[PDB]
């Protein structure tokens, strides 16, 4: 068992259903959450389901941004994840 | 859909033994997917997704297994049985079929290209024997050019396929 | 032999399961019912969730005439804690 593997708070690296799957299952076993969107994306349902949510790629192509592993390793440090 | 329902159990539990048999000699940890193609009566395999799918919400339904919280639990070191509380592979569950299909904006009227423009409405089924697994499908949301054409998963169960 | 249940002893007994009705009594103000326009309805779904909808969708206005039920919400698992 890896040293650090207790969980408070769970940040998914996606959009879309998916993320709101995670949130789900992520709420039900008392976890918080993070989402992260592409300015394109901001209308996304998955944004608004999570307990905090922060945008990504800036100024990339929509894609490129969820592809962004840098970006997304920053918000899941700043968040607390 | 989930099982297979048009093979036989006996067959069916070849295929779900070696993939098992692939997990174990590599230590496979958390979710993932053993992939064969499957000709009378012979199995091949064809591929690992070390990951979890889209269509995991049917293998949900039939076991009552959580999956993705499985996979959050497995990650924060728990034990499949003791901690997460899942029956030896014998007791797994297996409680009728399920079936999946993802309702998308690909207009099968020019050749499947994926619509675009402003939902005006929407209004979602439910009662007995459905999920459904959303994605960006609300009344006033304007889907994209940007991503998938995904607008929300359906899945049925009961205990008879033909129900 | 043409429904298709089993006998009693065969009869299935799979986890649990909880219902909820939500409806438009307002517990601060003695669980009167509240009328008008439905601005906003979105549902939820996910992994043991039903849902059994009364009359609510976004401009459904609710009268004073009826039940006060919008939407029967169940929850079901393996165990009663999930």
């Amino acid at each position: 068992v890896p040293r650090g593997s207790h969980m408070k708070k769970l940040l998914v690296a996606n959009r879309g259903e998916i993320a709101v799957r995670v949130f789900r299952a992520c709420n039900e076993l008392g976890l918080s959450t993070v989402a992260v969107y592409a300015r394109e994306d901001e209308y996304s349902v998955h944004r608004f389901k999570a307990d905090e949510s922060y945008l990504i790629g800036q100024g990339k192509k929509p894609i490129d941004a969820y592809l962004d592993i840098d970006d997304i390793i920053r918000v899941a440090l700043e968040s607390g994840a | 859909i989930a099982p297979a329902v048009g093979l036989s159990p006996d067959f069916r539990n070849e295929i779900c033994e070696a993939a098992v048999k692939l997990c174990k000699n590599v230590g496979y940890v958390n979710a993932g997917t053993v992939e064969f193609l499957v000709k009378d009566d012979k199995f091949y395999f064809i591929e690992v997704n070390p990951r979890v799918q889209v269509e995991h919400t049917i293998t949900e339904l039939i076991t009552g297994v959580d999956i993705v919280q499985a996979q959050i639990l497995i990650a924060q070191g728990k034990d499949l049985h003791r901690e997460i509380g899942l029956p030896a592979q014998s007791e797994i569950p297996l409680l009728g079929s399920a079936i999946q299909c993802r309702i998308t904006t690909e207009d099968p009227q020019n050749g499947f290209l994926p619509d675009t423009g402003k939902i005006d409405t929407y209004r979602s089924p439910g009662g007995f024997g459905i999920r459904l697994d959303v994605g960006n499908a609300y009344a006033g949301y304007e889907v994209t050019p940007y991503f998938d054409s995904l607008l929300v998963k359906v899945c049925t169960f009961a205990n008879e396929f033909s129900d």
